[PDB]
């Protein structure tokens, strides 16, 4: 029974759509103006901000030298004649509350909340790799394809904590890890027995995510340490790696603006009656209708704005540039030659220089969005004796497995884990790059509502967005 | 519903000199911008000029600096390029564009098209 | 002068006949019931229950809800008319203590006792493999070669003790470093003072079965640890997992089941006068002229019932299958087809069904039961330098040996068994399956008292009993 | 400006040329007995053993039973007649300290200590490869490359810790690291605030012999252990193996036996004026007019004394004996056929057989002396992203860089080091014996003082001097 | 001392009938079980029928039932083999058996055996 | 400035005999030790005798003992080699050599050397 939780998700971007367009009236924004994509991120993080009680409630008792708790704020972008004028707006975070409540039936509704922080999350993966965080942590600057949902809090539930990757999950408990070995973090105080609660959920997290039985024994393992050190440490980061080629089951969910989602309600789409999934066609459906602008700097290329802004809204971040050419019908081109910087226009910006162009969010093709992380297929599990004890004394050979004992030794740990990091590398030894996932799923034309037909693509440049 | 019409092309000689006109809908004579683009033979449409409104200030490529003046016309809703010193390399059509916010060189940026003006420079 | 020791293995045989004998008088069987296999079982099980003192010492304080400790007890097959009907009768441990007494001049003769409860591990390996054992105790089910009298007893002496192998050793001191993390089991109390002795010997053991340098020293680097851990954990299972390839000096004795030296001993045959020994031809010779029943179940295959003794009365429980074939004459099954289960019959089957049929315990040729685990023959231990370390400044390479100090990187390890295990996965690495072992020695006829002419036999199918 | 240091060298070699005639008139030597290493030899050791201020006062309280602190002494060989006669010497410790202040313009001038504490150890390298040193501190007797200065003091300062080898550091650490093993000698005594200071201090002197980065952010995170234990034992282990490959910069002086510096300042030599350079050619050039004597066993060859001599002057104990044959003109014959043993004679051996022998010490052709290890040329410092995170369900291969990743899973460890570690490996991986050093830099003939014309060496036998 | 001499054997046609008789040895008389086994031409022995003593059940192979029925006499010492319906397959020869134990299929389980008696049935 | 003048070479045959002699300079009269070498055709120089002054002891090679005699003239600074039942191993070229501190079998050890003398033993 899809239509209950279709309706469900039908009434969130409802909520969303009938609140951005309260709050375009509240701003009272030209029909452009409310289109532009600068002005709906302003709005957004103003509605997280709010809502964001763990902040306000560490906000108020010791309050940022920037300003007062109470309020929050961010720059909108008005266009008068034709000159961009940017103008920095303030809002009570009461105010900003009671009117998504409003919006949302009454209702606190922190669906629409977790789901605007995703898009967030697709926005901000598409456009930096943070690399400083992963040499401060301890991990590899070339891991970042494990590493959707970073910018994510810890705060969102299960709805954020499905779209994370191995890499992040791996990250937040790494701070945990390395902040209880400066201090007594983990002791008795009720700080330590609520955070050991904590670092068992993360871990059993993190256990969900992998598909293979060795990574989730090796997490169980990690897990049974009362108090993480080095060791822990060094075997969550060998998970990370592990990742890699053996990945883990992270959810991709196409979470659009609250700019698209409003015009849909405005021009009188109701979602309920009709339903909305994030892994069906239905986000593309909207994005082809959907008429969004951005600004764009002076020597920009306004195709590459679209290309990120597309990328963010379908998590293809760290997807095979090929197949998001194939799903786009234009050429998805890689971080290092997209002539372009952030959506988020910089503080110290002059707007004299800076316009706007319409974003290109159409794609020729669509596809499903997927919770798998490809295809594992390893568990030899033999049983059989591999050696010969000799009991008689006979000219002979000794039989045995060669191959099979001699690749039990590599990558040996004198920690309870070895085993496992052995199994781990012989399971990786197995897999090789052109092992073909997802056998006989296609991609399907944008008149197909039922995947009737699917196109399975041949493929000939490079596969990385990054570098 | 297409939004501009653009004529005045045609045949021309080499030192030579055309006007190119292009008509411009309701929608289009109020518009942040409006520039001509050229599409050689074989070749991508590459940019030619850029006009802006509510400034008048202009963008144009540097094989065309000093030759093309791109104008537009008072009272009346219709813009001009002015080709002069016409070279063979000019040989190309002709696409009028408009843009709801953007003034630049990208084709990208502009939102409305027409259908050409040959101009063949023999 | 080898007529001392062979004329008290002897004077042991005899005890055991002896004392067969007379317990099968006291039961008052008949001939094929005293020759019944089963009955046998029972009957050395009730004497090593009976001069179980330690078990008795902790049973007497603390009793089994079964039965009361004074009495040990089995199941007799008695078959009258065709039927066969199973008793269950029950004798005072002092009872069976004097009877064995006076079947052995008076002595306790606890050599006797040794020699069955190694006939009892010889069955037990042939009949199963502990992979419960295994995976509980954190070793590779795979392992089983290594698995030599596991259900041995510590209490069993030096004579116990030999016949061991390098994973059952691992194993044994793997539940005392696994004791040891839960509680403080090593501390000061006189249980941690005799427990360490008892740690060390077993170290000692385990450094007597291997036949290479650097595993010996590896296992002294394991005992040097006062409070083992994981670190020792993983170091004994890499020294096990290294007895595949370099294996270990495991004893192998002949061991009879006591029917057979009771048969040999009524028929007038004086093993002190003639002598005997394990590993000589006499337990061949003795097997030839030997009549043995055992009970089968209905669809049972009697030829798989006598592999499955035979194979248990010369602990080629993990010989080569081939080279047990050309001992035998007959094709030695693997496991894995053998048409049978354990010669034990359960407590729950109905006898209605039960037959019984002749044992075929005979083979064509014999060997030399070895001590040895082959060849393992590499000591490179070359002190000659690798590098250059340049003093002039010429154009020139900078040599070193890089096989060798690129294999000194492999395996390395943060412990102070780091270098040992990198030798011995060198060492394994030149160890290759043909590698021939036992130059020279061959099989002989059953009429070759001396070993005067051996049979070297040419091999073409599988070697391995378990899978 | 090269004069300032050029004469601070050569007012070092004068004070010990001057002193160096000096005693031998206080000994009233002959021309010949002058000449003679040996003497020379009992002559250093005598200056450095007077001026060893710890050692003096750590035997005064403390006295050894050979002799009383205050006098210092060895055998000084003198020829009347034909005959050889050893005759055991005692001087003041505060005499020979007088008359080397009184050589040097009163100063204490310890530099020309360290110069001769380096010749003793070039001749000390030259002569011994420390295997027992090597084996009781837990290293590899095949390491002998890195072992520069294993007979220098600590105490020697920046000249002396300058042309130590990476794995004299390593040893050296290595003593303080399993010296705490035992006892809490880093406690919080004064004893262990001090050494954490030395501690510190040869880490970062080991930091700075290396030339690689990841060799040096590996000795970093050894540095941070408090207490160091069996992990920190096997990381410094495990940079010294490293030397063997990527090594590190080891400086090398040309240091000479006091007797020739005391011959040519006899012949009028001012060394203040004309400058000398340890780097320089001086040396070589010193060498060529140097007359020089040297005791030889009866059957001993007195080419390959002039060898051993050879390459105790110019710190080749380790380097290609092909280019130090291309140096010299004749063969250097490795030590292993060295028909010789130390240039020490032993106490016990008679005079009765001893002669003497010139000693040759020209070479053909001259060569800089370098401080650096080689090239090291590696750091690929990619930050790409190596695998995909796959959105849509279509059928594809999931792409990943696998020699990258596969190879950044071997060499791993449970410990802070672990990916340096693997870094260093691979980087090892990189490097082969063939690969040509010192690109462009040749030799010189001994007519050419400014090094204008090199001369480029084209090699086809064995390079190693140990084995 | 061969324990069991057997007849009755010889040549007969496809659908008639034979009687196998086998004299039993006095240690053989009074047995466990004793069977008929048969071995074709170039094939392994196999079995046919077995018969036990304290009960009087037996057991056939697949290929006979019905139309073989192994009996025992009463006051004699004898083994009988009754075969009707022969067929080619049934050609072999046929060894009586006899174990101490056993009354089964496998031929392993029973001691003694004697020296065949032909049935070719063509 | 060479240091010893070597003399007496010539002609002889198998079974004759021989006597060099090697005047000494004022430098080499009073030395450690003086010894001969030899030089056969197309092999390295090898050890023949050698001579030491404090006392008079001599080393001689395995191929010349019994035959060859090294000697020293008393009042005069010359050097003798006696050399006797003279065969064809002796055909060589005889250098004269002195050291400082040397008395032995290497050629190394001597510090001056002669220009030689022929001896060939036809």
């Amino acid at each position: 029974n899809a239509t209950e939780i279709r309706a469900s998700v039908g009434k969130m971007i409802d909520g969303i759509g009938r609140f951005y367009i309260q709050m375009c009236t509240e701003l009272k924004l030209s029909d452009y103006e409310g289109r532009l994509i600068q002005n709906s991120l302003t709005i957004e993080r103003m509605v997280l901000s709010a809502f964001d009680e763990r902040r306000n409630k560490y906000l108020e008792e010791h309050p940022s030298a920037g300003k007062d708790p109470k309020k929050t704020g961010g720059p909108i972008y008005r266009r008068v004649d034709g000159k961009w004028r940017r103008e920095l707006i303030l809002y009570d975070k009461e105010e900003i509350r009671r009117i998504w409540r409003q919006a949302n039936n009454g209702d606190d509704a922190t669906a629409g909340l977790t789901h605007m922080m995703i898009w967030h999350s697709n926005l901000n993966d598409a456009t930096y790799q943070r690399t400083r965080a992963l040499v401060r942590t301890g991990m590899d600057p070339r891991m970042c394809s494990l590493m959707q949902g970073s910018t994510l809090p810890r705060r969102s539930g299960a709805a954020g904590a499905a779209v994370k990757g191995v890499g992040t999950m791996v990250m937040e408990l790494i701070r945990m890890i390395k902040r209880g070995i400066n201090d007594r973090n983990f002791w008795r105080g009720e700080n330590g027995r609520r955070t050991r609660i904590a670092y068992e959920r993360m871990c059993n997290i993190l256990k969900g995510k992998f598909q293979t039985a060795a990574q989730r024994t090796m997490v169980d393992q990690v897990r049974e340490s009362r108090n993480p050190g080095n060791a822990e440490f060094e075997d969550l980061i060998f998970l990370a790696r592990s990742a890699l080629i053996l990945r883990g089951s992270v959810a991709h969910k196409s979470c659009l603006p609250a700019c698209v989602y409003g015009s849909a309600v405005a021009s009188g789409y109701d979602f309920e009656r009709e339903g909305y999934s994030l892994v069906g066609i239905d986000p593309f459906r909207l994005l082809q209708n959907s008429q969004v602008y951005s600004l764009i700097r002076p020597n920009e290329n306004p195709a590459h704005k679209s290309q990120l802004v597309w990328m963010a809204c379908h998590s293809a971040a760290f997807e095979d540039l090929r197949v998001s050419s194939f799903i786009r019908g234009t050429k998805v081109v890689p971080r290092g030659k997209l002539s372009t910087r952030g959506v988020q226009i910089a503080s110290n910006e002059n707007m004299e220089t800076m316009e706007s162009s319409t974003l290109e969010l159409r794609s020729r093709y669509w596809a499903i969005r997927t919770r798998s992380g490809g295809n594992t297929n390893q568990q030899r599990a033999s049983s059989g004796q591999i050696s010969i004890q000799p009991t008689f004394s006979v000219q002979r050979n000794l039989p045995f497995d060669r191959p099979t004992i001699m690749a039990a030794f590599t990558g040996n740990t004198e920690g309870r884990t070895s085993d496992m990091r052995t199994e781990i590398i012989r399971l990786m030894e197995s897999a090789r790059p052109e092992d073909v996932s997802f056998q006989g799923r296609g991609v399907f034309e944008l008149s197909d509502e039922k995947a009737t037909s699917p196109i399975v693509p041949s493929f000939d440049e490079g596969s990385y967005f990054f570098g | 519903q297409v939004q501009l019409q653009e004529s005045g092309g045609g045949l021309v000689q080499a030192g030579g000199s055309l006007r190119l006109t292009c008509a411009l809908s309701e929608r289009t004579s109020t518009s942040y911008a409006q520039g001509w683009f050229r599409q050689p033979p074989g070749k991508e449409r590459e940019f030619v000029a850029s006009l802006r409104t509510h400034d008048g200030n202009t963008h144009y490529t540097d094989s065309v600096k000093g030759r093309f003046t791109i104008s537009r016309d008072n009272a009346e809703n219709t813009l001009y390029l002015q080709m002069n010193s016409l070279k063979t390399e000019d040989t190309a059509v002709y696409y009028c564009a408009a843009s709801l916010g953007y003034s630049g060189a990208y084709a990208s940026g502009y939102d409305y098209w027409g259908q050409g003006t040959q101009v063949t420079v023999s």
